[PDB]
């Protein structure tokens, strides 16, 4: 099948920037390429048939061009209703393929998480489960690494990890870490760390209890 | 550069099974016709496909031709389709000329298949209502699955 | 205006079968193929297959050719994909489109063994500014709606997108406030999962 390869999935970009997303195609496909944009609510719109022909009722601001087996859609000055998602789709061939998407973010200063590390209640450890709950807040940019220890020895099993899309007011991203044991073997160990560690950080972030104090 | 392969003589249905056909005044049209109409009504239903080049991605580089008084090929040069007095070239120098279709089966439906213009791609044959007439156009493929630019190929 | 409208999202159990519809109008219907897609977390966006509503011919996604069956029906100009055999890797949305051009809106499958049940809702304290929360654990289907001090709060809040954790789902939300104003005046979680009727108000308190 055809691997349409779609760059980057993520692209941080400000108002009245020129941006290009590009797709490369794995076969040949001449000019069969669509370029559409989905809304948050998962409306679809085509804007780009046939490499660059620009569908009716679309901004002039976008085109699209293609050299070689890459193909781009340019928006030449973003507007506030633009930063959403992207996809390239080829039917040069079955199965018709699609790219990975590039969701358009706002681009703001970096930031360093607040990190903050919660204890199971009482209240869950009655009904015999514990949840170690950590939360990771308003940082910038997306990518963040999260590591749990149980004294001192990484834990990855019973790890669930939550994203937020990007903040509509400061522009940062949060995530929460839950670590979820059976209360018998909470019960065994003393400490409990949620490690962070970020493009900003100089140390990682450590932030621990003893299930006692 | 490229000699011609294979000659086909060929029946050609649109996507209402209405068969294409040469008129009087050289214009290609569809019509309602059995298998049996279409044989009484020949030459002017018998149309020759050439093939002279495999092209994957576009397809296979073809011309498409009509004896009747005279042989005309089809030609979609300005975007407009015609019959052109014209024989199929024994050889073609390059798959560029606007007599030039290339010929694929719609991805998926093996029998179902599309003439891309080579001169100008991305606009293909296709069947369209004008007032009484079902006339053979060139289109700009503006959506995927658009039956218009399908046809069925009876070999004869 | 050309439409494509499709039925409402599916709450189906595993090993049984749905069957979601695409309803076309403001257009000769026959003149068109009408293609499926799918939208997942996991693998983003899939063409599943497409149909050839004049003849009722069919093409697959060999992926998808042994779960997904494509079917019209002219007179009501309706498109239906029915899967079969429904694992949680089926959860997703889908969406059917005239030329993947004019798309409809979309419908939302969702594949789970759990009947409905009420989250247990669980105060997180800590062990200038403190951030607590509240762990929303073990709900089912989506959605639950989350306030703080029945919404007097809210500069300093975020909640989490649901995850599932098991067969069901969990999220967290999370309170930022001065120390000077906690636990001086008091911080509750007010949460709501309309499909159990359930409303829980968890006061935070210092451990
Ligand atoms: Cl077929
Ligand atoms: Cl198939
Ligand atoms: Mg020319």
């Amino acid at each position: 099948d055809i691997q349409m390869t779609q760059s980057p999935s993520s692209l941080s970009a400000s108002l009245g920037e020129r941006v290009s997303l590009t797709c490369r195609a794995s076969q040949d496909i001449g000019s069969k390429l669509y370029w559409l944009q989905q809304e948050p609510d998962g409306t679809f719109k085509r804007l780009i048939y046939a490499t660059s022909s620009l569908d009716s009722g679309v901004p002039k601001r976008f085109s699209g061009s293609r050299s070689g087996s890459d193909y781009s859609l340019t928006i030449s000055s973003l507007e506030s209703e633009d930063f959403v998602d992207y996809y390239c789709l080829q039917y040069a061939s079955s199965p018709y393929t699609f790219g990975g998407g590039t969701k358009l973010a706002i681009k703001r200063a970096d930031a360093a998480p607040t990190v903050s590390i919660f204890p199971p209640s009482s209240e869950q450890l009655t009904s015999g489960g514990a949840s170690v709950v950590c939360f990771l807040n308003n940082f910038y940019p997306k990518d963040i690494n999260v590591k749990w220890k149980i004294d001192g020895s990484e834990r990855q099993n019973g790890v669930l990890n939550s994203w937020t899309d990007q903040d509509s007011k400061d522009s940062t991203y949060s995530m929460s870490s839950t670590l979820t044991l059976t209360k018998d073997e909470y019960e065994r160990h003393n400490s409990y760390t949620c490690e962070a560690t970020h493009k900003t950080s100089t140390s990682p972030i450590v932030k621990s209890f003893n299930r006692n104090e | 550069y490229f000699g011609k392969l294979e000659s086909k003589l060929s029946v050609i249905r649109n996507l209402n099974d209405q068969v294409l056909f040469i008129d009087q005044g050289n214009r290609p049209l569809f019509e309602d016709m059995t298998d049996s109409d279409a044989r009484d009504n020949a030459p002017r239903t018998i149309f020759i496909i050439s093939m002279y080049k495999d092209s994957q991605p576009r397809g296979m580089a073809v011309t498409i031709s009509v004896k009747a008084e005279k042989i005309s090929t089809l030609s979609a040069e300005n975007k407009i389709i015609s019959f052109k007095e014209m024989n199929p070239p024994d050889n073609i120098k390059d798959t560029k000329s606007d007599i030039i279709f290339f010929q694929r089966s719609v991805p998926g439906h093996d029998n179902k298949m599309q003439f891309e213009s080579s001169s100008y791609e991305g606009y293909f044959l296709a069947a369209e209502k004008e007032r009484d007439l079902f006339k053979l156009i060139l289109k700009k493929e503006d959506e995927l699955g658009d039956r218009s630019i399908m046809f069925t190929v009876q070999n004869e | 205006e050309i439409q494509l409208q499709q039925s409402g999202p599916e709450l189906v159990k595993p090993g049984a079968s749905v069957k979601v519809s695409c309803k076309a109008s403001g257009y000769s219907f026959t003149d068109y193929f009408i293609y499926w897609v799918k939208q997942s977390h996991g693998k983003s966006l899939e063409w599943i297959g497409d149909i050839d509503p004049y003849n009722g011919d069919t093409s697959y996604n060999q992926k998808f050719r042994d779960k997904a069956t494509l079917t019209v029906d002219q007179s009501s100009t309706t498109a239906f994909m029915h899967l079969n055999s429904l694992t949680s890797e089926d959860s997703a949305v889908y969406f059917c489109a005239r030329g993947l051009r004019f798309w409809g809106q979309g419908t939302l499958v969702t594949v789970s063994a759990a009947k409905t049940t009420p989250p247990s809702v669980y105060p997180l304290a800590p062990g200038s500014m403190v951030t607590l929360g509240c762990l929303v654990k073990g709900y089912f289907p989506e959605p639950v709606t989350v306030t703080w001090n029945s919404g007097s709060l809210s500069s300093g809040v975020h909640t989490f997108p649901a995850v599932l954790q098991s067969d069901l789902y969990t999220l967290s939300s999370s309170v930022t406030v001065p120390s000077s104003t906690w636990p001086s005046e008091t911080v509750t979680c007010n949460v709501a999962h309309p499909a159990s009727s359930t409303k829980v108000d968890k006061k935070i308190v210092p451990r």
